[PDB]
């Protein structure tokens, strides 16, 4: 199983990697099994800027 | 080939309707299970909870 914890955080101002602390919470889990061994991202390439 | 359906016939012919239910204990977390209804809850008294 893999669960996606999020914490979603507006304090921010913009700053790299600001200092605080925070906890995420478990939503939910889906099992496949496989050796993933590799990760990536496409992105929304239709509106590239 | 066609099956050739005769209301006015007497047994074997008429249509009988036959349905199967296949389990399988596959790698899943719990998806078609049926719990007990839970009964009332009591306060104040030592029981088995
Ligand atoms: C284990 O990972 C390797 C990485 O390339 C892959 O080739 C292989 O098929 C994987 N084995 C299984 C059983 O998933």
């Amino acid at each position: 199983y893999f669960k996606i914890y999020s914490k979603h955080t507006p304090v921010n101002l913009g700053r790299d990697l600001p200092q605080g602390f925070s906890a995420l919470e478990p939503l939910v889990d889906l099992p496949i099994g496989i050796n993933i061994t590799r990760f990536q991202t496409l992105l929304a390439l239709h509106r590239s800027y | 080939q066609s099956y050739g359906f005769r209301p006015t016939y007497g047994v074997g012919h008429q249509p009988y309707r036959v349905v199967v239910l296949s389990f399988e204990l596959l790698h899943a977390p719990a998806t078609v299970c049926g719990p007990k209804k839970s009964t009332n809850l009591v306060k104040n008294k030592c029981v088995n909870f």
